[PDB]
């Protein structure tokens, strides 16, 4: 009897808020712009990840030299990581 | 891994950097651990304070936000008013005589009465 | 404590020199925990000093008890000795 | 947690070995993040792209400063030195974590983890019932 | 559960083995960080001794050196104790890490800690443990038709022995091959110009002293465990006869128990004799016979 | 994975040579590492081949709970279906 | 904060030069470290 | 646990105190461990037993091995460096212990 | 760490034309000879001697017969 | 010939200078231990007020 009574009040006190399901909503499409956001920009900017890259950085008066050619070694690393990345990325949208 | 490359400049005008068959690298004539000196003492002394410490002033005031936010809880007598007011405020929200009179805006049990 | 520091340690059998200007980065570093340090023994000074004078100017051994029996008619409320009355106003300090 | 009851030995056994291969990768991944390098040598004497390599002794003196050293070094591992060599331990964590994955997905999936948490709750007290012991005294 | 089931001998190797561990990790460390070997060409007012090679050549010789001349063992040696450690803790963790047994094992303790726990038990040897006899001639069905318990352990220390014994036999004759300095000849003339090259590596020597302090506790765990298997071929723990209890508080019950049940026995009396005498009251059927008659008298 | 490497990486504007050889000094831990694992693939797939084997050897989907039934003389303890009999042949498997 | 930072440090009883140009690679994090900062520091007085 | 009344406002806050104490010493303590030198560079101009301070600008060479700045640094810094300046962080520390001892002494 | 230079030989520098390789190699050498034993063993007898107080002091208590 | 030194010896030695006080100051514990061990006879407890 008083699990009956609680039942009924808090149905009464429930169904007439209607705010969880409207955070819910907007947790969802905000999760839904920002995988579609993170996975537009990253893909586009993606190919700047490069092994070798060449600088003419304008330094004579101390160095006595124009241009220079310098390897990163963690491009080909960084690039691997953000392939994964944007592969978990897309899962995550496919299940936003 | 916080330091300074320094490296001189030949031609001085006013106490500033003048700027004026391959290319040759330029040689300071100056040894590694020469280098190393001159970075500290530069890095010492023409660097601004306020780069060096900026992450000390703000945990500092990480610090001192988190000590307010804390303090009444940590000091003794407001924290025992608190837990007197809380420790009594969760039986008043359990109290089987409550739901009740809430119902009635009956049979009850003594021993629920004495509590209440 | 100082940035700047110049020793004479007379080796010259190994290196030839005399005289020697040296640098010690954390000296300005030191200087700030120093003062930092400092500052906080100042605060718990000022602490035990506010501790110790409060017991003094208290003479804690023995209860008064007579504000609260006076208060609420219960006259067999004795004044405690020491050990008892210390701890009493400790608890009351805490909360009377 | 009382699913340790739902593992049979050679779960158990498969978790050992996950933990195991989880060290071992952990152990590679930071070696080579610490450590791995190459060091290398020019030859002068070349024969089809290869080395032919052909009064105290002298070293031999190849004009290059530490920086060029550093910058062909970079160069051979990341261009000369096969990938599954260097990327072996992330391999290896992969498999590990998918392994791990496959072992507790089921567990991790609520459709079945509903249905095997009421079936080991009811299992337990069922072994604990008052009335099972004499049940079975009498037999 | 997981403290009664140490007798002293247990507990002393399980600190070796946390010894033994620590000691692998630090010297894992040490390799890790520290352990380099130099070298330097061997064959040559006293002045420099310049041979004209650069930091790279300095780095290569080093490392075909370290390849080649040092010892494997010596390389692998806290790697080697690291594994042998790990295979320690295993074998000691796995008596109860198999489920099959570790129910038994599990229940053992469960209805033991039970039984001592019923005061009835001090009561006879002067409530609802009634029924916890059914429990108890329940598991005295069960446990009793085991004894592969027993099998697996005697398994686990012959093999903890066979470790000692492997270990102390082959470090004792690599111990003597770890040397400060060596000297390595390889076909790095032509490729730097010389051949004959003496080189050290700093450790050498902490980690002979290293070997020395791992052997003596390595014969300690050999003792100890030698000490336990002699033990487990002398008292013939297939049986125990408790003689004490029939002889004591007078009642003739509580004939034997089996294999499994007599080891058991056994070693909670190597932890304490007194728990198996608080144990032995429920396995009295006079005792259960008062405590039916007790039952009987306050229910009739 | 080897210990010495041979590149014809081919950098003579900035080099100047044809041919490096590379020690890699970690090639002999790797290995021990890599075999280490490689055997521990070896055990891993031996017992799920085994799990699967068993599991495709007895049919878990019915459990013919006859044992209990012709002991205790409980002829009332039928076959449970699929999804359970799984439960009851893992409970087996525990402690039956 | 700035990456490169020139120095007139006057020691020419050791070096011999008077003015150094000097590159910090870590000015431009802690310049974007000062910012996420200060924007936490905003929200945090906004909420006082 | 619930000795928590016992301590007055005064001893919480004493207890604060003391952890910053501790805290800043032992960072001290772990920096100065690792990160501590000094670089020295000689003086030519020697005179009374002390630095004299006697076309573009030339390095000045003192022609001295890295090793060698190495052992005059490790000399200098052991010979001529303030014994407070060496120990400060381990004095702090210490302090920090007493202090915690003599706050649960009576406990 | 100990660092060496040899002894025996306007001040200018004293280089006596060695590499690094041939510093750490000496390094080597007058650290195992020349430092004394006991100061090299220090933490490590220090350590056993406490590890030993400490087993001594709790086997009172983790002596099961009389615990 | 060479001169040679690692910086840690005079922290070591300061170091070690404060564990043998702390040392010193076991020991006294310990004495005054067995002062009170070898000077109340602790073989025999007597009430007397009981």
């Amino acid at each position: 009897k008083a699990l009956f009574e609680k039942v009924k009040k808090f149905r009464t006190h429930v169904e007439e808020g209607d705010i969880v399901y409207r955070l819910y909503m907007r947790q969802t499409i905000i999760k839904v712009i920002k995988f579609a956001l993170i996975i537009c920009y990253t893909v586009y900017y993606v190919h700047n990840i490069k092994f070798d890259v060449d600088c003419t950085v304008d330094i004579e008066s101390l160095t006595g030299y124009r241009t220079y050619r310098c390897a990163h070694p963690l491009a080909t690393l960084f690039k691997i990581l953000a392939s994964f990345y944007i592969s978990l990325v897309i899962f995550y949208g496919l299940i936003c | 891994q916080d330091k300074m490359i320094c490296l001189p400049c030949k031609w001085v005008t006013k106490d500033s950097c003048n700027d004026s068959t391959g290319p040759t690298g330029i040689k300071y004539d100056l040894d590694r651990h020469q280098y190393n000196y001159v970075d500290a003492v530069c890095y010492e002394n023409r660097l601004h304070w306020f780069a060096k410490y900026f992450p000390y002033l703000v945990l500092l005031h990480t610090l001192i936000f988190l000590a307010c936010s804390n303090f009444w809880f940590k000091f003794p007598r407001t924290s025992s008013k608190l837990e007197h007011f809380v420790s009594i405020l969760l039986k008043c929200f359990d109290s089987p005589w409550t739901t009740r009179a809430l119902s009635e805006t009956g049979v009850l049990d003594k021993k629920e009465g004495e509590q209440a | 404590i100082k940035f700047d520091v110049d020793c004479t340690v007379d080796i010259e059998s190994l290196t030839g020199y005399r005289t020697y200007r040296c640098a010690h980065p954390l000296a300005t570093l030191f200087k700030i925990l120093a003062s930092f340090y400092i500052s906080l023994v100042i605060f718990y000074g000022l602490i035990c000093m506010y501790t110790l004078w409060w017991m003094l100017r208290r003479s804690l051994k023995k209860y008064s008890f007579e504000s609260i029996r006076e208060e609420s008619s219960y006259s067999d409320i004795p004044d405690v000795k020491n050990d008892f009355a210390f701890m009493l106003h400790l608890i009351d300090q805490y909360d009377p | 947690p009382a699913y340790r009851i739902l593992k049979p030995w050679w779960d158990v056994f498969t978790d050992y070995i996950s933990i195991v291969m989880l060290m071992i990768a952990v152990f590679g991944g930071t070696l080579q993040v610490t450590q791995d390098k190459m060091i290398c040598l020019p030859c002068k004497w070349v024969t089809k792209d290869s080395c032919n390599d052909s009064t105290g002794p002298t070293g031999i003196k190849y004009d290059l400063d530490r920086h060029q050293y550093n910058y062909v070094d970079a160069v051979c591992y990341e261009n000369r030195l096969h990938w599954f060599a260097k990327y072996f331990p992330y391999l290896v964590l992969l498999h590990t974590l998918i392994f791990l994955a496959c072992s507790n997905f089921w567990f991790k999936f609520p459709r079945t983890s509903s249905k095997l948490e009421h079936f080991v709750s009811i299992l337990l007290k069922c072994f604990d019932s008052p009335w099972t012991t004499r049940a079975l005294s009498e037999t | 559960a997981f403290r009664v089931l140490k007798p002293w001998w247990d507990v002393f190797t399980d600190y070796l083995s946390v010894a033994m561990l620590m000691i692998g990790v630090f010297g894992c460390t040490l390799q890790v960080m520290q352990d380099k070997i130099i070298c330097l060409p061997k064959r040559v007012e006293m002045k420099g001794l310049k041979t004209d090679l650069d930091l790279q050549q300095y780095s290569f010789i080093n490392q075909m050196c370290y390849e080649r001349a040092l010892h494997w063992y010596a390389k692998y040696f806290p790697y080697l104790v690291l594994i042998h450690t790990l295979v320690f803790m295993l074998c000691s963790n796995f008596w109860f890490k198999f489920p099959g047994s570790s129910s038994k094992i599990e229940h053992f303790i469960s209805i033991l800690g039970k039984c001592f726990d019923s005061p009835w038990t001090t009561r006879a040897l002067s409530e609802q443990a009634k029924a916890l006899f059914e429990k108890v001639k329940k598991f005295r069905l069960h446990v009793e038709e085991g004894d592969i318990l027993y099998a697996m352990y005697v398994r686990q220390t012959v093999l903890k022995v066979i470790k000692f014994l492997i270990i102390i036999a082959y470090n004792s004759a690599l111990v003597s091959k770890v040397q400060f300095t060596v000297d390595c000849n390889v076909d790095i003339q032509d490729m730097t110009g010389y051949k004959n090259f003496s080189c050290n590596h700093t450790m050498a020597h902490l980690f002979s002293k290293l070997s020395f302090c791992y052997l003596c506790f390595v014969s300690i765990y050999g003792l100890t465990c030698l000490y336990t298997l002699y033990w487990l071929f002398y008292r013939s723990l297939r049986e125990y006869s408790f003689e004490y209890v029939r002889q004591e508080t007078g009642i003739d019950d509580i004939p034997d128990v089996k294999n499994d049940f007599a080891f058991m026995l056994h070693m909670i009396d190597q932890y304490d004799p007194l728990y198996s005498k608080r144990f032995a009251v429920f396995l009295s059927e006079v005792s259960e016979n008062k405590l039916k008659q007790l039952n009987l008298n306050n229910e009739w």
